[PDB]
């Protein structure tokens, strides 16, 4: 998972 | 790496080909067998969580380029032979590498552990480990692996491993391991800087949930609950450890050197208590592969050492090993130089932009170069990878 998904 | 050059309307065949159904625990879903162990569903995940089965945007979504929602994408063949095409030419790119050839092979190798069983003298596979494979008359087979590759659910890009519980087991922290479900797409991308005027290569994208699926396997995934709050810049954020030993290079800095030897400990100790069921097992449940044979494959998986009266036991080198070719040389950070290509050079950094793109045409993006094509304007200066010198292959979302 990418950090952006964080979002 | 892929034995055939599949079309997403070849005729099935209950082997390569076939209609199936996941554990839950729906109709069954075309889908294709690129290698031993691991599967390609081009379908939208609405499966791995049925409650997940809207596609549309839900109320309050995020927005490019955090989130993307099409409902859409991925619903007709054309689409869906395009994803086949597209997962199959990135497993060659990631496996014309040494790292990559390391990690497919730790995969296919990570077949999940045998601990269905409630007696502690038999072995039994955990029934969420399998796939059902439907047969000529109906029925269906129940098939073993270890890597699904499916479509996204609603974010199309939120990109992620997910894998089916056991009710009171931790398949990816206790050193079993699961089937771990890839929900990825080939058809789009990230920009970046150093606006987003660059693309991230796909490649290295599913080369990082491949990490994730690597640790998900070996049952040594670090506990979300452990993270770092981070203080790079600018209140609030957090990233897990896992995340930051999946990216590795210069976020290993982040990761607290007392906790990873708590985990080193803890998942040794793990490999220490499956070498013991394998001890202890006196039957064996199914009517396909023998006890002496899974013994055989788990020792292969966790490298133990094998004594004259067929006792095993886990070795402190060999376990050394693999965990550190599992957590310290499988990374994010590891595969980029492999590649040859630009990326971020932390984890954690934002999205700027979101990209369509078909890498599956050759003259768009190959398995060895990418999208920096060799003998074309593309070449150097990572050109093919810049959005707006390479403009037919990147087409940014609103
Ligand atoms: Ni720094
Ligand atoms: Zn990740």
């Amino acid at each position: 998972x990418r950090w952006t998904a964080m979002l | 790496f892929v034995n055939k050059q599949f079309n997403y309307k070849d005729p099935v065949n209950g082997v390569d080909i076939a209609y199936i159904k996941i554990p839950n625990a729906m109709q069954p879903v075309k889908a294709f067998k690129i290698h031993n162990k691991i599967w390609v569903i081009p379908e939208r995940d609405t499966f791995t969580n049925p409650e997940e089965g809207d596609l549309n945007p839900p109320p309050e979504a995020k927005q490019v380029p955090v989130s993307y929602y099409d409902s859409t994408y991925l619903s007709t063949d054309n689409e869906k032979d395009n994803y086949l095409k597209g997962v199959t030419k990135l497993f060659e790119r990631i496996y014309s590498t040494d790292l990559g050839r390391m990690l497919l092979t730790s995969i296919v190798r990570g077949i999940p552990f045998w601990g269905g069983s409630t007696i502690d003298t038999e072995l039994k596979v955990i029934d969420t480990n399998c796939i059902n494979v439907i047969q000529p008359d109906g029925s269906y087979r129940s098939e073993e692996l270890n890597l699904v590759i499916i479509g996204p659910s609603a974010d199309i890009i939120q990109f992620e491993c997910k894998s089916f519980g056991h009710e009171v087991l931790n398949l990816t922290r206790n050193g079993y391991g699961s089937t771990q479900y890839i929900r990825f797409s080939p058809d789009f991308t990230f920009g970046f800087e150093e606006a987003g005027k660059f693309a991230t290569d796909p490649a290295v994208t599913l080369a990082h949930e491949l990490i994730h699926a690597g640790h998900r396997l070996y049952g040594i995934a670090i506990n979300p609950n452990r993270v770092f709050k981070v203080n790079t810049n600018a209140s609030g954020l957090e990233v897990s450890f896992e995340e930051l030993r999946t990216f590795g290079g210069h976020d290993a800095k982040f990761i607290d050197s007392l906790q990873e030897n708590e985990f080193r400990l803890y998942y040794y100790n793990k490999f220490k208590d499956i070498a013991s069921t394998l001890n202890k097992a006196k039957s064996i449940v199914g009517t396909t592969a023998s006890l002496q044979y899974m013994k055989n494959v788990f020792k292969e998986k966790y490298l133990l050492s094998e004594d004259t009266s067929g006792k095993f036991s886990v070795d402190k080198l060999k376990f050394d090993k693999l965990y550190k070719m599992l957590t310290e040389i499988y990374t994010e950070d590891n595969f980029v130089k492999f590649f040859k290509v630009l990326n971020r050079k932390t984890y954690l950094n934002f999205d700027k932009a979101v990209f369509k793109i078909n890498i599956v045409p050759k003259v768009n993006y190959t398995i060895y170069d990418g999208f920096n094509l060799r003998n074309t304007n593309l070449a150097a200066n990572f050109n093919g990878q810049n959005t707006e010198i390479n403009n037919m292959n990147f087409t940014k979302l609103k």
